[PDB]
């Protein structure tokens, strides 16, 4: 004002050094996607082999207990599921959640 | 003169032009922040969503065991400290006296509703007590006593033993180990 | 026999498969627990980075939206020089907060409280007692715009009202 | 259950919300109803129960917002009517609407807002009406009451 | 996994489990006699560990498994979108630290 006229290189060079402390904020960027893809990277090989396990389970142990009876007889059905006419008929809360729906 | 004033239009002109430039690019990259920020986290989703699967029922059994074996030490009974901490691992290290004199003090505070009333949690606290005078004596073997240690058997054994407060007592231990010859 | 088959391999199917692919989502679904909290507050100081390209990509952009206003502005269609204020006004609300690190650091306010624009500089001077040339007590030395606070400040460990040997750079010596 | 939205409004309480003890089997009854194909049909239904529940709490709120009761005073004259809790309260149970609706899923579902539109398309038809009581009430005379207008334009 | 840390005893507040912790040991037992007589509710409160405990082992491996596939899939390619917007954060610094020098090397030459 009364003797501040160089303004530009102090004011500006400190909006650098606020673009400096953008650059640290580049540094919370390449920190951003170092941390966070540092998570992405490791979580995703880290549980990728769990999609194996659990492909193992939704592929193999899929159809596998699918095709349990696959042949599967006549009269055992008949008595089983007259055993959920038992169970069937005993409301839902007794039975439970997958218990219910899992005999249906 | 115009060195100067070539100064302001040079740096002035082209700071203020390429500043806009940069800084409305800068703006685009920004939509792009957004965009992989909104696609992450909506990708994120299925963080939680597979999350709400931890079934701590597991926290019923060690917790259900905990109340077990805390009905072993509230028999007066509870002689399973196998000696004296069980050596070399009972967590992975002394924690006879870590989860189980706590136990014996804080499962003495375990109060259902009655629950084996304050003359119980009296000498369960003593149970606490004698443990806790062989856990002074533990990490005090532990760092005080080596004091040639230099390893995790002063380190990581009373801070194997840091569920256990009160290290200026091994301080105290030090002025009694390591100033004891001062 | 095929039963057989259904009570062993399948029995080893829902129990190993549920056990074993339980340690699968167990441990390996425990990293992407505690992996997803990493990627969980990393999205949310992430959310923050983007609130800093609001902090820092656009408020050096309202720099530069002051600035490309005044090459917008353009007025000379040489005195129209004042194009910048953050040559005065944020210049000295920057240096008046440098009255906000001066009046956080105090750093006059205490009463003195005028012009410390560049609060210039601050130093650990343990002082001298000059005459025995033994030392004396600490002092911070505040070398504000115009005035020194040559401040003992022990135990005033403010920074608030520490021990003021001042007067005014124009005179000082 | 029905009650005065009102007296979440006064009592400014936090809206009704169902949780996981349901949700857990509601999600589960859907996507076992997408093996069955009905969770359209118990989705409809479902558009039913909230529909209708708030046509039960926005049915305590019709009272002081389809009377604007005042009419000529000064001609304005208070500021003071209910439409602005009716709509308040309107929104707000859109909001838990939103969300305690727009829940429950297997992420990618289609008719999310659409169930959304099954469900607030006749409260859209129920502002509308209102909006129409209001609307008349505040009619036929400039000043009849014609400066509170401006306090439907902020319900509009 | 998160399990086996010391846990004893923490949150004393015995939880009252099928309140066999409020029948057996705080209704029958409250005077330290029982827990003897209150033991063995104890030990059947492990058997109860054994078929609570297999009731909610039945539920517990029981939700699986379809998909979280872009979990994975959109954890790759958001990932490399990631790399790629990291590299316009980088070049953002870039250039924009490369005008601020730039210009403040000119505005040097304005000092």
């Amino acid at each position: 004002m009364p003797a501040e006229i160089d303004i530009d290189e102090a004011d500006v060079l400190v909006l650098s050094q606020e673009l400096q402390k953008t650059s640290k904020l580049t540094f919370e960027i390449n920190k951003s996607l170092k941390k966070i893809a540092a998570t992405s990277n490791q979580s995703s090989q880290l549980f990728t082999p769990i999609l194996a396990r659990n492909n193992v389970l939704t592929t193999l142990q899929r159809n596998i207990e699918s095709t349990l009876n696959s042949v599967a007889s006549v009269k055992d059905l008949a008595n089983e599921a007259s055993k959920y006419e038992i169970i069937l008929q005993k409301g839902i809360n007794q039975v439970g959640l997958k218990q219910y729906t899992q005999v249906v | 003169f115009s060195e100067q004033v070539a100064t302001q239009e040079v740096i002035h002109s082209e700071n203020v032009i390429k500043l806009s430039k940069d800084l409305h690019t800068t703006l685009l990259t920004f939509d792009k922040l957004d965009d992989r920020l909104t696609n992450v986290t909506q990708v994120v989703s299925p963080l939680g969503d597979k999350l709400e699967t931890a079934i701590k029922k597991k926290q019923n059994y060690i917790q259900s065991v905990e109340l077990i074996r805390r009905y072993n030490d509230f028999y007066s009974m509870g002689k399973s400290d196998i000696v004296e901490q069980l050596r070399l691992s009972k967590n992975w290290k002394l924690n006879l006296k870590s989860v189980k004199l706590m136990k014996n003090l804080l499962i003495l505070s375990s109060k259902l509703e009655t629950s084996s009333i304050p003359k119980t949690i009296n000498t369960k606290l003593v149970i606490e007590k004698y443990s806790e005078m062989m856990e002074n004596e533990l990490l005090e073997n532990f760092n005080s006593a080596y004091r040639e240690n230099n390893f995790t058997k002063l380190n990581e054994i009373a801070i194997i033993l840091n569920n256990f407060n009160g290290g200026v007592n091994v301080i105290q231990s030090f002025i009694n180990q390591h100033d004891y010859f001062i | 026999k095929f039963t057989s088959n259904l009570t062993d391999l399948s029995i080893q199917v829902q129990e190993e498969v549920k056990l074993n692919i339980n340690k699968s989502y167990n441990e390996i679904m425990t990293v992407n627990n505690d992996l997803n909290v990493a990627m969980l507050e990393l999205k949310r100081v992430r959310a923050n980075i983007n609130d800093l390209n609001e902090v820092l990509d656009q408020c050096t952009k309202i720099a530069e939206k002051r600035l490309q206003l005044q090459d917008q502005i353009d007025q000379e269609r040489m005195r129209r020089d004042r194009s910048s204020v953050l040559i005065l006004e944020k210049f000295w609300d920057t240096e008046l907060d440098q009255l906000f690190k001066n009046v956080e650091g105090a750093q006059k306010f205490i009463n003195s409280t005028k012009g410390r624009h560049i609060l210039m500089n601050s130093a650990n001077w343990m002082e001298l007692n000059t005459t025995t040339g033994k030392p004396l007590q600490m002092v911070q030395i505040f070398i504000l715009n115009d005035l020194v606070l040559i401040a003992d400040k022990s135990r005033d460990k403010q920074n608030d009202f520490i021990v003021s040997q001042c007067y005014p750079l124009k005179d000082v010596t | 259950k029905p009650f005065d939205p009102q007296i979440n409004i006064t009592k400014k309480m936090p809206f009704p919300y169902y949780e996981d003890q349901q949700l857990g089997a509601l999600s589960w009854i859907l996507d076992y109803f997408h093996g069955n194909s009905e969770g359209s049909i118990i989705q409809d239904i479902l558009v039913g129960e909230r529909s209708k529940l708030i046509l039960k709490c926005m049915a305590f709120l019709e009272p002081f917002a389809k009377e604007i009761s005042t009419a000529k005073n000064a001609p304005y004259e208070k500021g003071s009517s209910g439409m602005n809790s009716y709509t308040e309260a309107l929104l707000g149970f859109i909001a838990n609407e939103k969300s305690l609706v727009d829940d429950l899923y297997s992420q990618y579902t289609e008719s999310k807002p659409h169930v959304l539109s099954q469900i607030l398309s006749p409260l859209i038809s129920a502002y509308a009406k209102l909006f129409g009581a209001n609307l008349k009430i505040v009619r036929s005379n400039l000043e009849n009451f014609g400066f509170f207008s401006f306090e439907l334009v902020e319900s509009i | 996994v998160k399990h086996e840390p010391a846990l004893g005893q923490n949150d004393v507040f015995d939880l009252d489990p099928l309140s066999f912790d409020k029948w057996v040991p705080f209704l029958r037992r409250a005077l330290d006699k029982n827990q003897l007589d209150p033991v063995i509710d104890e030990l059947e409160n492990s058997i109860e560990d054994n078929f609570q405990g297999l009731e909610l082992q039945l539920l517990q491996d029981s939700q699986m498994n379809d998909k979280l596939e872009t979990s994975i899939d959109e954890i790759a390619n958001i990932q490399g979108m990631v790399q790629d917007t990291l590299s316009s954060e980088i070049s953002k610094f870039q250039i924009r630290l490369s005008e601020s020098a730039n210009e403040l090397i000119v505005k040097k030459q304005m000092y």
